[PDB]
RNA sequence: AGGACCGAACCGACUAAUGUUGAAAAAUUAGCGGAUGACUUGUGGCUGGGGGUGAAAGGCCAAUCAAACCGGGAGAUAGCU
RNA sequence: GUUUAUUAAAAACACAGCACUGUGCAAACACGAAAGUGGACGUAUACGGUGUGACGCCUGCCCGGUGCCGGAAGGUUAAU
RNA sequence: AAUUCCUUGUCGGGUAAGUUCCGACCUGCACGAAUGGCGUAAUGAUGGCCAGGCUGUCUCCACCCGAGACUCAGUGAAAUUGAACUCGCUGUGAAGAUGCAGUGUACCCGCGGCAAGACGGAAAGACCCCGUGAACCUUUACUAUAGCUUGACACUGAACA
RNA sequence: CUUUAAUGUUUGAUGUUCUAACGUUGACCCGUAAUCCGGGUUGCGGACAGUGUCUGGUGGGUAGUUUGACUGGGGCGGUCUCCUCCUAAAGAGUAACGGAGGAGCACGAAGGUUGGCUAAUCCUGGUCGGACAUCAGGAGGUUAGUGCAAUGGCAUAAGCCAGCUUGACUGCGAGCGUGACGGCGCGAGCAGGUGCGAAAGCAGGUCAUAGUGAUCCGGUGGUUCUGAAUGGAAGGGCCAUC
């Protein structure tokens, strides 16, 4: 469920961007770029996630 | 064939006494209230063409 | 871009004229003003202002 | 901010170094203020640009209580 | 009875190997689909190039085609090699 | 069933079926500067165009934009 | 999902183990109702997955019969090719060296084999960019135009409301 | 005039009747043993339909073309002319998709002159009143101000206020700056005529450097310069202007 949410940001993040794309503000290089940055948040709020989900799956075995 | 006079050129430059060319000075045909009483003044004699232009308006008008 | 353009033309006989501009917005008022009529070759009126 | 612009220079400066013979009329000095100010037969122009009234060698002189520099043109 | 079923001739061309200065400018070999049908085939006819024809692929129109071939404008033009 | 003769046989094309639409016959429509001809020696249970694609269950909401079908008081508007 | 970017989503099943598959969830980046939606018996040289049988597909290759390859005789090509007395290394260098420097090594010449190099052969790169290049194709690009459509006048007349 | 109504005059349109142009891809007759065509007779339409010329709309059905360039490949973004400063190496000039900002105006006074005046910032006092609203004094001394970016200037002020005024002037211009060039700028002085000043004198816009657009094509005013036989005229030129 947590990868979840983590992951319905980073489709809104996209979506923000993605528009800004319209409305020519934004180089269709600065575009691929961030779209990337938030593919690293997202892999790093998981693996964050993950560590979490390890640390008490120690616990419960 | 007889060479053809720069029809255009020849309307523009016309021979002087010992070889060069009279010309009228560009910039004295509109937008003329907001330039110099001076300035326009000065442009409205005409003037030779320059040692750099020769080489051009002698190419255009070999019947001059 | 909103300075009219104007001519103040000779009182005396003459067509001759001086070119300017003015504010016609807050100045609608004909402007008016002593200039030299080089035909005439004096020093007349000179009117019209839009 | 975007930046990259900038304008033509405007050839500035001295034109005749102190001792030169000018004509009457040629233009010693071009200049925005009056870095230097006209002193005896030099007129100063409706730009700052000095000029000779008078046709001589260029003089620079400091003079002044406050210290500044003319330029004149003494005959020569 | 049937754009019905298996299967030669006939018509196709799905896979593989060979071949690739080939036996061949598209084939051979083993397998493959159709096989009374919108089937297939001989002779002749008709449709012509911005035109034809096309169960549509931009396919086909004489070993080719996002505009055939031949002759002409013609030594087009080539700031390129 | 068709298809890229010669790298694609397919999920593409076609299909029966469905719907919209045009067409009253000297039909629409198409080949034609035209005459002519096809449509058809047919006649709306016919004929062209377009989309969908057996059959079953079905096919909701929006007509502002853009088409088209109508109306029309007004505005502007061609030759003359 | 022939549609899902994150994505091998998560759960279930199958397996020793399954990024595929099947069944589920809904978080549908970006299904959806004749540009049809969801199903569907049959059909299919159609796409994905599974299993039995089968096996040289494989562990891992062995032997064998045939056509070549090899030798003799006859005939007799090809692409290519500035010229060659045509080695390895390490360096140098228009920057990946048979050819330069240094050095190592090598008696002269075939034959059968193998393809690591000769940036090997073949086609004046198809990608890429350039040219004020070409050509088709599109459209509420520009400009024209066949077609269709509006009116006036002409062929075109007489009465009337 | 409003608005209205009505006979009439003008001009349009709309409808109905007719037949004789015109249509007939109804019928029958002859050429003619012929599904063509022609002529004829008849019926049906009928000045409509249709066609020519002119015209408005529609018109990727068709056709010719256009669709920039810089660029640390191209594209995407950004940029394109002008002005100030730095880079720029103490004359000038000097590049980058180098670092910073501004212009596409404003003003008949914000111009000319003559006379006059002089900021900021802090301290101290005292109405509201504050760190800064006005006033006093002192300090200070141009940090202020300059219509606007930045640089250079400015006290003799170029900063600020008044009076009179139109030099924001017409012809020219020795001489010089700066540009490949087109051009741009500076200029004493000369003639005419002006404004301020008792007068010496100052004034051809504005402290200066941006505030711009070649040529062609026309438009407007002026000048007999030209005027296709001649006199005029059109048109053209010249000067001012859009
Ligand atoms: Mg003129
Ligand atoms: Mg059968
Ligand atoms: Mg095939
Ligand atoms: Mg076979
Ligand atoms: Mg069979
Ligand atoms: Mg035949
Ligand atoms: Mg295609
Ligand atoms: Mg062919
Ligand atoms: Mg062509
Ligand atoms: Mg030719
Ligand atoms: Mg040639
Ligand atoms: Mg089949
Ligand atoms: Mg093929
Ligand atoms: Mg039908
Ligand atoms: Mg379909
Ligand atoms: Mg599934
Ligand atoms: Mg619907
Ligand atoms: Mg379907
Ligand atoms: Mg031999
Ligand atoms: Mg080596
Ligand atoms: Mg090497
Ligand atoms: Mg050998
Ligand atoms: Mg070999
Ligand atoms: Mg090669
Ligand atoms: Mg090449
Ligand atoms: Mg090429
Ligand atoms: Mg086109
Ligand atoms: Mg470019
Ligand atoms: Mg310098
Ligand atoms: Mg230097
Ligand atoms: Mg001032
Ligand atoms: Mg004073
Ligand atoms: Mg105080
Ligand atoms: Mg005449
Ligand atoms: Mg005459």
């Amino acid at each position: 469920q947590a990868r979840v949410a983590v992951r319905n940001v980073r489709r809104d993040a996209n979506d923000k961007v993605k528009a800004l794309l319209k409305d020519k503000e934004i180089s269709e290089d600065d575009d691929r770029r961030s779209q990337d940055d938030v593919q690293k948040l997202t892999d790093a709020a998981i693996k964050k996630i993950e560590a979490a989900l390890a640390d008490k799956e120690a616990e419960l075995m | 064939p007889k060479i053809k006079t720069v029809r255009g050129a020849a309307k523009r430059f016309k021979k002087t006494g010992k070889g060069g060319f009279k010309h009228k000075h560009a910039n004295l045909r509109h937008i003329l209230t907001k330039k110099a009483t001076k300035r326009k003044r000065h442009l409205r004699p005409k003037a030779m063409v320059s040692k750099g232009d020769l080489g051009l308006v002698i190419a255009c008008l070999p019947y001059a | 871009g909103i300075r009219e353009k104007i001519k103040l033309v000779s009182s005396a006989g003459t067509g001759h004229f001086y070119t300017t501009t003015k504010n016609k917005r807050t100045k609608p008022e004909k402007l008016e003003l002593k200039k030299f009529d080089p035909v005439v070759r004096q020093h007349v009126i000179y009117k019209e202002a839009k | 901010t975007r930046n990259g612009r900038d304008s033509e220079a405007k050839r500035l400066g001295v034109k005749r170094f102190g001792g030169e013979s000018v004509l009457a009329g040629s233009i010693i000095v071009r200049q925005r203020g009056t870095k230097f100010h006209a002193g005896a037969n030099v007129g100063c122009g409706r730009d700052h640009t000095l000029f000779a009234k008078a046709d001589g060698k260029v003089k620079f002189e400091v003079k002044g209580p406050k210290n500044r520099k003319f330029i004149s043109i003494e005959a020569e």
